């Protein structure tokens, strides 16, 4: 449940907060990564990896329950634009 | 294929690997696997 913990770094964590933030948001223009909502973004993205991290028995099921909760985000703003055509 | 391979590799180059490309269908189940590929890279 938490042994695999020990073989997963920081900066493993990091890079895939890094991986979460382009899955939402995957190439801001400069005055988007400079705008507050852009931390918003990037704090929403370290909530949800935490959870995963915290929630996860293994590595792999880590991995799949953050990639689910992209697949889930990506649909969710693939329907709210969809919604506006 | 008809996009000429250079700027094919131009756009691959400079484009974030979570991000999509295009809308071609596949199940949800193969696109999770797909983004779990994407996560476990380095
Ligand atoms: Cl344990
Ligand atoms: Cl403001
Ligand atoms: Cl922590
Ligand atoms: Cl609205
Ligand atoms: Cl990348
Ligand atoms: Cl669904
Ligand atoms: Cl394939």
């Amino acid at each position: 449940r938490k042994g695999w913990h020990e073989h997963v770094t920081q900066d493993l964590r990091s890079h895939l907060v890094h991986k979460l933030v382009q899955a939402i948001f995957p190439t801001p223009d400069p005055a988007a990564l400079k705008d507050r909502r852009m931390e918003n973004l990037v704090a929403y993205a370290k909530k949800v990896e935490g959870d995963m991290y915290e929630s996860a028995n293994s590595r792999d099921e880590y991995y799949h329950l953050l990639a689910e909760k992209i697949y889930k985000i990506q649909k969710e703003l693939e329907e709210k634009r969809r919604s506006r055509l | 294929n008809i996009l000429p391979s250079d700027i094919m590799d131009f756009v691959l180059k400079n484009t974030p690997s979570m991000q999509a490309l295009g809308e071609s269908p596949e199940s949800k189940e193969k696109r999770i696997k797909e983004l779990e590929l994407l996560l476990m890279s380095t």
